[PDB]
């Protein structure tokens, strides 16, 4: 788990803002547990890959693609004329280790859902109760002392 | 290509928005009013030292009195501004203050773009926006705006990423 | 990296027969398409109704063909809609109605050629650019 | 609401002839010397 | 009584009172009170206003979800275009909110106060025998405000495609200037920012120079501005000091000796650069944009080979292609 | 609405402290004799 | 439960080929000889039952039946759908290059 | 609560032009 | 549009306004969009198809004619947008149709003319009026108006 | 008859047309000769907006609203065929026209209500045996109430349902559960009810005018919050002709 935790955009300091105060925690909230590996896979059994989102945007699209990079399906804005929406693609996808594990979901919104999460690396499961978490990352100590002594210096 | 770098904060970083900036150019600005207004103050508050309609030469370049009527200088803006300076030598520090302090504030604004530590949004505005679809505010109009930037600009702006944004992808407003 | 004789040899008619073009011939007519055309059609689009391009593809499925010179040149003579069950003279610049698109009376058969090279050779070089808009930009 | 669109203009007018009549009173004539 | 309206016109031209109420000011002091006292209400309690006449009404005052930073009071209808829009134009107040009648209350009566302010730092001026031309200075801001509230939205057909009064709402009229006009990429937008950057360079010029060429008159534990007396006959500091220092830097000739020509330099540097920046918006307000190099430089076979003209336009496509969502309905963005 | 619980607090004493320092010192300036 | 119509309609006939009661009216000039005349009377002429209902628009020229004999195999039909027709957006669904 | 604490500082701003424009140290001569 | 089969006056466009022709706010029938802000417009070509209450549905349905189709056509493509180096159109527009509508200049170097002139205005007067009670030359050293005036303070 | 600029500007232009005090008469129906409505009109002379009692049922009165948009309400150009029914009445039958009008009134409280006044698809009725068209000559029946906002209209964060974003991007690990109602846009589909009932008629020129009500909902604001129930009286007027 630690592993596969090191893996998610959540942990990266350079996600965050200059008033979005507080621990990790008051963002995304506090982790729980790793829900497994997501494998996206399309009608023909093909294994499609999301795009990962790059530190420097705030808001970033989700698009599939396959081993070569050809782009197999995605989630349209303006729907009508899409070629790749989800639900013409039949995507579809599958967990392995976690909690997730073993478990398949084809319910166009599910799918997506999860799709949508893929873009920040590992899905993982929050509890946003405790600390009333927004959902806006916040960024690490790393980030904060290393602000703070570039500024003073 | 100094521009992009311009457009390129407004859209990823909403650096317009940040504190930081503000200040720089409320220095910047303020400083190039300091410059204007006082040099006006001073062309227009001559003695005069000549008999000529050209003052230039009228001018003392070996000191002695001052050029100038500090004095009236000090009721005139006393009468249209209701405050006006009287002591030379704050009303220069002043001038060296304004736009220095400006530029120092929007750089610490920037060695804070550098972690991404951007002051992108406002937390109690995007809470709303999502629960109730009728909320808005010149606000959220604008992050709208960084959408389309971001979005049609990563391509080519950013090679190395081998972007590919599906034309349906791309955010659009109606007919546009 | 150079517009070859080859990038310049386009379809003439429907029965695959073509023509090779010459430089002079394309900057020609790329002129001749500016003084006539980009008003509407600049890049391969059409301001005045977006859902027809000149997209090689779309004159291909056109009534009749008109994704080659022959055709391209007929349509410059006598418009019609894409099914081709309408005649639109009227109100698309042609040569049997410059009298009310004068900008067409100068233009000769050698020009009309040009222009027509010049819309099969343009997707050649530039290639989804053409057709699409802005996105491509 | 039109009694209001009354007030304004009466309002205005009065400004507006306190203004010309004032520059009419001889105005280059205030001021330090030459008038 | 001398005749009261003598005395009267005495009193207001009077250059003894506080603030000197002169004949503009007889029209100045009553639009800026109505301008003010406006604004300050609307900012702070009027409802959503329907800016784009689409019924989609923008909130942007404190009390209803505006903080200092994002609230603003939002231009009138685009229903309403270039319409004069009065209270007594409306059915009722409701009405009259939400087609954001008060933001042209408040342009207007700026406007004309603000210009009346010009016309008073004149009379003053002469009022106290002083030369004139400082009112001159004072042109180019004035002619910016007139140039974003005013020629613009004639110039475009609307009032509410003048720039808002508030914070962010400024910046929205910026980031969409530049996607429609491409303003950075106009000679009077850059001779704007060069006036501007070098007004605050110059500024601290002087400042500086000045300030560290003044003669010691003061303790060594005591503000060095105590040497200082405000009306003194001789200069304060060794404008021939200045001028050495200031020679060497650079180089002689090019360096100013001469306190009058100096001081002219100075204000006729950011005035005459905002004068152009104003002109900019003035001019771009029909249409006559920026440099548009898009594909200019393109290779030996007719591909486009992009400049960072180019990585602009994009910028500039997402701007437009995004602001105003739904007030489109057709290709083109002639509005 | 949904902001910050500290914001008040961070806001008034942002306000209150550096300006209850400036009075400090202007009014006993304003009392040294002569 | 709450759906988006539009998308799951993606997931139909529609999405696949060329809806002959909710697809937009320039849908149809991805083939030969369909779009002006014939697809302004297929759409004009509201939903049809099945695809070969569409071979029943009165009037249509023998010719033009020929040829919606032809494209039949890139129709399909599925219910109306109101937030797809609504708005006359079958004309214009604010859509251009 | 936000409300109030920008129009509070905002009116002690108002506040501050008064008192310096009316309750400056009058600017004495030589 | 009306041609393949819509009814313009009643079709209703994304914010429920009418696509095609909405009402002023006095209530007469005009062209819909952000046109809306230019229904003070008359025009030959446009008139004839304008009825007592502003554009008539039923003109508008079956008088159009074609002189005037290519006349809306001709001044759409012809709109007043350029730029300084002469490229018609919109900012983000493509490089080949070089035009720069005769308005926009004339319109433009007018209103710098006559700007310029305002403040040549200004500065004029000012001159004059210092110049008639004669001070514009600096204040006299010996008598300096202001120091004869009571202390506001 | 007055021409555009006799009108223009006047708000004139937003009144259906009114009959004299006079034509009181009645106009005769052929019921072997088609008829046509040349153009059917109405303009809203005032909005009620049902309240609602909150807990305690108490019943709830409908209540008057001031009209925050402006003078854009009236619905004109209406057109259709007026068949002859068997029983002799008569159904009014809609085809096209300026047959809708986005309206927004605000209430006591200083919300504003908007809604999509119309009549699309109208199917007006009268009573059985109607030879002559006689003053108050009742006509009722439905219509379709269409979402306010159609399917391509983004809010304020982007969302849409034919377009937009597909949920509240602007926090990225929110729980989503939540938002659902406001990210999931949904387009609504109403009927509604209006009659026509007469006061004047002129069977010199066929021209019959009167006064209506109709009762319909309002916006639902693609299916974020329930709609408010509306009631709009005003006036109309009515060119039937052979045809
Ligand atoms: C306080 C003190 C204040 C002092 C103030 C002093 C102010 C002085 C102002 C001076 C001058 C103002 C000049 C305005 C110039 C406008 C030039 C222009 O419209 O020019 C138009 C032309 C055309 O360019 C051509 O435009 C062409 C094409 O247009 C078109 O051509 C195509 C076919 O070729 C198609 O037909 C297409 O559709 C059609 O549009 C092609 O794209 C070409 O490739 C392209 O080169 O300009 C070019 O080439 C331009 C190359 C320009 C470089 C310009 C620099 C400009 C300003 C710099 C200012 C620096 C200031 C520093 C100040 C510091 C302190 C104050
Ligand atoms: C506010 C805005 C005000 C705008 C005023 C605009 C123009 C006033 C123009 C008088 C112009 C004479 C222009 C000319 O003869 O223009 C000639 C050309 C025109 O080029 C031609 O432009 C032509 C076409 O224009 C037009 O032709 C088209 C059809 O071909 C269309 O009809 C279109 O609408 C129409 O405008 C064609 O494209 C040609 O092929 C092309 O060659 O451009 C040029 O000259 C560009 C010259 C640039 C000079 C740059 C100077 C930079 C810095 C100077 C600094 C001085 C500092 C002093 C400081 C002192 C103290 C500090
Ligand atoms: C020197 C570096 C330093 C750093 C990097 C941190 C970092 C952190 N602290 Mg500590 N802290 C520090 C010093 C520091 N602190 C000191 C000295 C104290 C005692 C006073 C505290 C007391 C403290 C508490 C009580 C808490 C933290 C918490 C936190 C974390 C908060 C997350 C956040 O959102 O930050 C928010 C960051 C900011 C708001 C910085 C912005 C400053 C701007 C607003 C103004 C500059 C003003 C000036 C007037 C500008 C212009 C002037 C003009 C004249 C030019 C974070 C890891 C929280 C925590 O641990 O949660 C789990 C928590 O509860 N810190
Ligand atoms: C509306 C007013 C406005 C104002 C006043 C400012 C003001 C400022 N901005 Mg913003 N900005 C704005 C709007 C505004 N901005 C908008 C709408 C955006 C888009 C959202 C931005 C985006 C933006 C960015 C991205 C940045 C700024 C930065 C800055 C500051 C730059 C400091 C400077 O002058 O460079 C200082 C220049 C130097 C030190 C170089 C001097 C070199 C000298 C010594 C020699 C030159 C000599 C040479 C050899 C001579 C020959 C030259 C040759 C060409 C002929 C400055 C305070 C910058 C910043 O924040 O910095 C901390 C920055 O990075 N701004
Ligand atoms: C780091 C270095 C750097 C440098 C050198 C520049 C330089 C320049 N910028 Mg830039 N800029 C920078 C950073 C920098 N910028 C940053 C970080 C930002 C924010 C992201 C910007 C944003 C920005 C904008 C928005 C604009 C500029 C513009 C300009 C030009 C302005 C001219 C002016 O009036 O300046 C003040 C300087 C002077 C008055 C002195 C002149 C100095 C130079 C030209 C000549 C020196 C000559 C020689 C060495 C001495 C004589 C020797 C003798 C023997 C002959 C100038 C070339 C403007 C432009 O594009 O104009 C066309 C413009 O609009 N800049
Ligand atoms: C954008 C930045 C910028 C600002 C904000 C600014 C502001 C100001 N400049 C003034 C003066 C000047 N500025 C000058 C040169 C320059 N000024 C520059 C840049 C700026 N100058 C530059 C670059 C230059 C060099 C060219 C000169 C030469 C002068 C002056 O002589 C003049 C002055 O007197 O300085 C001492 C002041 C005139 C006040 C007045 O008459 O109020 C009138 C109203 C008052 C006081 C209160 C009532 C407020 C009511 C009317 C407001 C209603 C709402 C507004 C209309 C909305 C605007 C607010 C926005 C946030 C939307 C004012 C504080
Ligand atoms: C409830 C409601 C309505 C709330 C709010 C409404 C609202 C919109 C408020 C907006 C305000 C707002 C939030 C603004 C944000 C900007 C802000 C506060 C930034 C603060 C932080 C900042 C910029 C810090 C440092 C940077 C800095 C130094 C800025 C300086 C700015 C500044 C003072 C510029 C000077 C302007 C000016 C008029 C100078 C005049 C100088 C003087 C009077 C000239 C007269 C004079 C000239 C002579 O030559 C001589 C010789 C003499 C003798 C003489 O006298
Ligand atoms: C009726 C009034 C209508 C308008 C009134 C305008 C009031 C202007 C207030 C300026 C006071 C300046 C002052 O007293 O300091 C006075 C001092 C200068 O005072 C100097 O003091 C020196 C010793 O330190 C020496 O004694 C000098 O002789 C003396 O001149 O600071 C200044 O010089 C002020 C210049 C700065 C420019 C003013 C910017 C105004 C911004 C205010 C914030 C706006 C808030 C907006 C909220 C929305
Ligand atoms: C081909 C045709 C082209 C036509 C082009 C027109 C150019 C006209 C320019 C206006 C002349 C100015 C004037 O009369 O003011 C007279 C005064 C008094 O000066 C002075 O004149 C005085 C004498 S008298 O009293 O004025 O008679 C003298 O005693 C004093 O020492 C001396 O400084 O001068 C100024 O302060 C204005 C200066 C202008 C700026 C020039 C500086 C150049 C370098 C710039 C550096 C930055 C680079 C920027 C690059 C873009
Ligand atoms: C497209 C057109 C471009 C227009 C450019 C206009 C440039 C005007 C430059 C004036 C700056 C205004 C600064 C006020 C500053 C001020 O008061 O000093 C004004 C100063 C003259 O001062 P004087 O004491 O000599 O005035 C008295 C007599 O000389 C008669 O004027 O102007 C100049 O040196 C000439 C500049 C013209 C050359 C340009
Ligand atoms: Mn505010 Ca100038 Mn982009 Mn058409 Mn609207
Ligand atoms: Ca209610
Ligand atoms: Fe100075």
């Amino acid at each position: 788990e630690k592993l596969a935790f090191y893996d998610y955009i959540g942990n990266n300091p350079a996600k965050g803002g200059l008033f979005r105060t507080g621990p990790m925690n008051k963002g995304d909230g506090i982790a729980q547990a790793w829900k497994g590996h997501a494998v996206f896979r399309n009608k023909e059994g093909e294994e499609l890959f999301v795009r990962r989102m790059p530190a420097f945007f705030e808001s970033f699209p989700v698009i599939l693609t396959d081993k070569n990079g050809v782009v197999k399906a995605d989630i349209p804005f303006r729907r009508a004329e899409s070629k790749y929406s989800f639900e013409q693609q039949g995507v579809t996808v599958s967990f392995y280790g976690g909690e997730l594990n073993g478990q398949t979901f084809t319910d166009p919104p599910t799918v997506k859902s999860y799709a949508r999460k893929a873009i920040f690396g590992e899905i993982f499961e929050f509890d946003t109760e405790t600390l009333n978490s927004d959902g806006i990352f916040r960024t690490s100590p790393r980030g904060w002392f290393t602000f703070a002594h570039a500024v003073f210096a | 290509a100094i521009f992009r770098f311009l457009l390129f904060f407004q859209g990823f970083h909403n650096w317009t928005l940040n504190p930081f900036h503000m200040m720089g150019v409320a220095g910047v600005l303020g400083g190039a009013l300091l410059c204007a207004i006082h040099g006006a103050t001073v062309e227009n508050t001559l003695f005069q030292d000549g008999e000529g309609a050209s003052t230039f030469r009228a001018f003392n370049p070996t000191q002695a009195e001052e050029t100038y009527s500090m004095v009236t200088a000090n009721r005139f803006w006393s009468q249209i501004f209701g405050i006006a300076f009287s002591n030379k030598r704050w009303l220069h520090f002043f001038m060296l203050f304004v736009p220095v302090t400006g530029l120092w504030m929007s750089a610490i604004g920037v060695v804070g773009l550098a972690l991404n530590l951007r002051s992108y949004d406002f937390i109690s505005q995007e809470i709303r926006a999502a629960e109730d679809p009728e909320f808005e505010t010149f606000y959220t109009k604008n992050l709208l705006l960084n959408e389309g930037i971001r979005a049609w600009m990563a391509p080519q702006d950013q090679p190395h990423e081998n972007f590919v944004f599906p034309e349906e992808v791309l955010p659009r407003g109606n007919a546009l | 990296a150079e517009l070859t004789p080859e990038v310049l040899t386009v379809p003439l008619n429907s029965e695959g027969k073509t023509i090779t073009l010459t430089e002079k011939q394309y900057l020609e007519g790329k002129r001749l398409f500016q003084y006539a055309c980009a008003s509407c059609h600049v890049g391969g689009i059409t301001k005045t109704n977006p859902s027809l391009d000149l997209r090689t593809e779309t004159l291909a499925l056109a009534t009749p063909p008109r994704d080659n010179i022959e055709g391209l040149v007929d349509y410059m003579k006598n418009p019609t809609t894409y099914d081709g069950e309408q005649e639109i003279a009227e109100v698309h610049p042609s040569l049997r109605s410059a009298d009310i698109f004068p900008k067409m009376r100068n233009l000769t058969e050698k020009d009309l050629v040009a222009i027509a090279g010049h819309i099969l050779v343009e997707p050649k070089i530039l290639g989804d650019k053409w057709g699409g808009g802005k996105v491509y930009y | 609401m039109e009694t209001l669109k009354i007030t304004v203009y009466i309002v205005v007018t009065f400004f507006v002839l306190l203004f010309v009549f004032g520059f009419l009173s001889g105005d280059p004539a205030r001021n330090p010397k030459r008038k | 009584s001398a005749n009261l309206w003598e005395r009267f016109c005495n009193w207001v031209t009077s250059t003894d009172n506080r603030l000197y109420v002169g004949w503009f000011g007889v029209i100045m002091i009553p639009t800026l009170l109505a301008a003010t006292i406006c604004f300050v209400i609307a900012f702070i309690a009027a409802p959503p206003v329907d800016i784009d006449g689409i019924r989609e009404p923008v909130s942007g005052s404190l009390l209803y979800g505006n903080n200092i930073i994002t609230g603003a009071v939002v231009p009138s209808s685009n229903a309403i275009g270039l319409h004069f829009y009065p209270i007594w134009e409306a059915a009722s107040l409701d009405e009259w909110l939400y087609n954001g009648g008060p933001y042209q209350l408040i342009i207007f009566h700026f406007l004309l106060g603000a210009s009346c302010y010009m016309g008073r730092q004149w009379e003053l001026s002469y009022r106290l025998g002083m030369r004139p031309w400082i009112c001159v200075a004072y042109s180019a801001p004035l002619a910016s405000a007139f140039a974003v509230f005013l020629i613009y939205p004639i110039g475009q057909g609307s009032f509410s495609d003048g720039m808002p009064l508030g914070i962010s709402g400024t910046f929205n009229f910026m980031i969409v200037f530049q996607a429609e006009h491409n303003i950075l990429m106009h000679p009077f937008h850059q001779l704007g920012v060069a006036g501007v950057f070098g007004g605050a360079l110059f500024c601290a010029m002087h400042g500086s120079l000045v300030t560290s060429s003044l003669i010691r008159e003061t303790t060594e534990t005591e503000s060095a501005n105590y040497g200082y007396k405000f009306g003194q006959e001789e200069e304060t500091y060794n404008i021939v000091a200045a001028h050495g220092y200031f020679g060497r830097l650079i180089f002689q000739y090019a360096s100013f000796n001469n306190s009058r020509s100096l001081h002219f330099f100075l204000a006729a540097w950011p005035v005459v650069g905002v004068w152009f920046t104003a002109l900019g918006i003035s001019t771009m307000a029909f249409n006559l944009n920026g440099f548009n190099f898009n594909h200019s430089v393109i290779d030996a076979k007719g591909n486009v080979i992009n400049t960072w003209a180019d990585i602009i336009n994009r910028a500039n496509l997402g701007m437009e292609v995004m602001h105003e969502r739904n007030a489109h309905n057709f290709p083109l963005d002639l509005a | 609405m949904e902001v910050n619980q500290l914001g008040l607090i961070a806001t008034a004493l942002f306000v209150l402290v550096p300006s209850v320092f400036l009075i400090i010192l202007y009014v006993q300036t304003e009392s040294q004799q002569k | 439960e709450l759906v988006n119509v539009v998308d799951e309609k993606l997931g139909t006939a529609y999405g696949e080929k060329i809806d002959l009661n909710n697809t937009n009216i320039a849908a149809f000039i991805q083939y030969r000889g369909l779009y002006p005349t014939l697809a302004k009377l297929i759409v004009k002429n509201a939903p049809y039952e099945s695809v070969e209902d569409v071979l029943n628009i009165p009037g249509l020229t023998e010719r033009q039946k020929q040829i919606l004999r032809e494209n039949l195999e890139h129709f399909t039909v599925t219910e109306v759908e109101t937030a797809l027709v609504e708005g006359g957006d079958r004309y214009n669904n604010g859509l251009y290059k | 609560m936000e409300t109030i604490t920008y129009v509070f500082i905002f009116a002690c701003i108002i506040a501050l032009f008064f008192f310096a424009i009316f309750f400056r140290e009058p600017p004495r001569i030589t | 549009d009306q041609k393949l089969g819509a009814n313009v006056g009643s079709a209703q466009g994304p914010t429920g306004l009418g696509k095609y022709l909405m009402r002023s706010p006095t209530g007469e029938i005009i062209f819909g969009g952000e046109t809306m802000r230019f229904w003070d417009f008359r025009g030959p070509w446009l008139e004839p198809l304008r009825g007592p209450n502003g554009l008539d549905l039923n003109k508008i349905k079956n008088d159009i004619q074609p002189w005037q189709e290519r006349r809306a056509a001709e001044y759409m493509t012809h709109a007043p947008l350029g730029s300084l180096n002469s490229v018609g159109g919109v900012a983000t527009e493509i490089n080949s149709v070089n035009f720069v509508s005769p308005r926009s200049w004339l319109a433009t170097s007018h209103f710098v003319l006559a700007f310029f002139f305002l403040v040549g205005h200004l500065w004029h007067a000012g001159r004059a009026r210092a110049a008639a009670a004669g001070f514009e030359k600096g204040i006299d050293r010996e008598s300096e108006p202001v120091l004869s005036m009571p202390s506001l303070d | 008859t007055l021409t555009y600029d006799d009108i223009v500007g006047t708000g004139l232009a937003n009144k259906c047309p009114t009959l004299d005090d006079t034509a009181r008469g009645a106009y005769p129906i052929d019921s072997s000769q088609t008829y046509r409505i040349a153009r059917l009109c109405l303009q809203p002379t005032t909005f009620l907006v049902k309240e609602e009692p909150k807990n305690k049922r108490q019943e709830a009165e409908f209540v008057p609203t001031k009209l925050v948009t402006r003078e854009t309400t009236s619905l004109d150009q209406i057109q259709g065929e007026l068949k002859v029914n068997s029983d002799g009445s008569l159904t009014f039958v809609e085809e096209d026209g300026i047959d809708f009008q986005p309206v927004t009134v605000q209430m006591a409280g200083g919300e504003r209500i908007p809604l999509l006044f119309t009549v699309k698809n109208l199917v007006a009725s009268t009573q059985p045996n109607v030879t002559s068209i006689t003053t108050s000559t009742d006509f009722k029946g439905e219509f379709n109430v269409p979402s306010y906002r159609t399917a391509n209209f983004l809010d304020p964060k982007g969302r849409g349902l034919a377009s937009g974003y597909d949920s509240a991007i602007a926090l990225p690990q929110a729980k989503e559960e939540e938002l659902a109602r406001a990210n999931v846009k949904r387009f609504s589909l109403t009927k509604g009810q209006i009659s026509l009932n007469v006061a004047k008629v002129d069977g010199r020129t066929g021209e019959i005018a009167g006064t209506f009500e109709s009762e319909q909902l309002s916006d639902d604001d693609m299916g974020a919050h329930e709609p408010h129930e509306v009631k709009i009286q005003g006036v109309f007027y009515a060119s039937i002709e052979p045809a």
